[PDB]
């Protein structure tokens, strides 16, 4: 998942 | 004396700080307002959300940091996320009122405050014991900003995967912040040894945070007050 | 002429929307505070996710709703959860200022505040018109309450398990409402079936909103900003 | 999953 984390890491 | 690759780390971690640590607080008031039994849960959940976004943003400008997996960087940010945010709270914290004061009186936090979001003073005395102690470090922004990378960039952190470059790029910290102490720091002899023993109170910090996010969210009507960043971040789940 | 059995039906529904539909809006100071892209969000996600535990609760007092199983209980509102918030949001709608008027001038949401969030005109548009139309039926609160309650308890909604249970249920509640207004609706010769029709709309209204709900929480940017209730209700998970 | 909404109902 992840799905914020991932995104926010650009 | 420092090269200027070790003046440049400085310069890279100061300026990553002041991008993301707003001294004027002036989004507080888009958190869910605060509430003077889990009365003040939805603004701190909001603070403590908005501050995760804001580590983040912290942790992409450390030098190297980008260039670890994107594995690694969620694996130290979700084992060191709630400990940055405690080290930089220390910015707001006040000896005088024995608060975080971020702005205005409706954003001034006492331990009164902060005990009404489902966590007790097993977790709050020995927090605001540590921001004392640290606050009487007087540490200058060179070494709060050193000291908040160096705690983010430890390759003991579960889940880490490149244990090398890690370590290669923590232990460059350190050297960065002896040689900033010997050098900058008047009667500072004694300080790095007192900043690494901070960051083992922060482990110990860690761990009843930890614990008692585990038992408060395992309630539906406490976790439902979270926000999304919250649950995945200080949540179990693995790479 | 109704039995004492189609009254406390009536009396049921009435009593159960008093105790979740708050007259006074005092609980909005507690959501994040509006602010008038995306400027809206935050304070609406808010909204919507009390709104949500208002539905919720507003259902486990539904006369044999608390009988259906965990199953299709959260087959049913995760169906038309945000049908019904639109539905009972029709008592706040003005026809005045064609604005959903919750308390002060903080919380009077006109169809630019409410484009704020992430939704288009494409949604906006057609919500507005559903409450103009039905604002003109001058419904009665017992015709309000028994055509949420119908609303929620439609037998064709994806998941169901006991649809003959649900589909007795919810006949009853129809019969309940002919009878009502009949006796008691002055000149209501048409308004059942332009009440039934209204339930057609809210299918689309739910299309649509669907749609660009899924859209928007594909970017973790603008889901991070809603809530655990938001994303458990509006999400597409199964039992 | 559903952890509130199982909640929520009670
Ligand atoms: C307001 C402070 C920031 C000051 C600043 O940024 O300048 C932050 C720093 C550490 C935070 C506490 C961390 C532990 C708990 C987390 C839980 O989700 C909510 C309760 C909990 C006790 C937080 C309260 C707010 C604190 C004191
Ligand atoms: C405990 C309080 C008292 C209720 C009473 O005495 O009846 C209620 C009033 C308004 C509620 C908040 C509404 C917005 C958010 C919804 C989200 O699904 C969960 C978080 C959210 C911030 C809620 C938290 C609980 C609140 C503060
Ligand atoms: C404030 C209103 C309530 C009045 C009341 O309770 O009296 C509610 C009723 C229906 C709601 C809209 C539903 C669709 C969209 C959902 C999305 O998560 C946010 C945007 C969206 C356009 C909402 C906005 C607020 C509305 C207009
Ligand atoms: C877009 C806004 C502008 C920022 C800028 O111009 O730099 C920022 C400022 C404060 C932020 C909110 C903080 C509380 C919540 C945190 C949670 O993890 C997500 C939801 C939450 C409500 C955020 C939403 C986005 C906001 C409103």
């Amino acid at each position: 998942g992840h799905k914020i984390l991932h995104r926010l890491l650009q | 004396m420092l090269s200027d690759e070790q003046m440049q780390i400085i310069n890279s971690l100061v300026e990553a700080h002041h991008k993301t640590y707003d001294d004027s607080y002036s989004d507080f008031v888009r958190f869910r307002p605060p509430v003077r039994r889990l009365s003040m849960l939805p603004h701190l959940a909001d603070l403590v959300s908005y501050s995760i976004q804001k580590v983040i943003g912290f942790a992409k400008m450390i030098p190297g940091f980008r260039d670890l997996t994107a594995e690694d960087q969620i694996a130290l940010l979700k084992s060191s996320a709630i400990e940055i945010i405690m080290l930089r709270s220390n910015q707001s914290f006040s000896l005088e009122d024995m608060s975080w004061s971020c702005g205005g009186p409706d954003f001034k936090y006492c331990i009164n405050d902060v005990t009404k979001a489902g966590h007790t003073l097993e977790l709050l005395e020995p927090l605001v014991k540590f921001q004392v102690g640290l606050k009487k470090l007087k540490l200058h922004e060179e070494e709060h900003v050193l000291l908040m990378a160096i705690c983010l960039l430890s390759p003991d952190r579960p889940g880490v995967q490149d244990h090398v470059r890690i370590e290669a790029l923590q232990d460059r910290l350190c050297d960065v912040l002896q040689a900033y102490i010997r050098i900058q720091h008047p009667g500072g002899r004694l300080l790095y040894a007192k900043m690494i023993q901070k960051l083992a109170d922060l482990r110990s910090l860690n761990e009843e945070h930890s614990k008692q996010y585990r038992s408060l969210s395992f309630q539906p009507e406490h976790s439902m007050q979270l926000t999304p960043l919250v649950l995945e971040v200080f949540g179990s789940e693995v790479s």
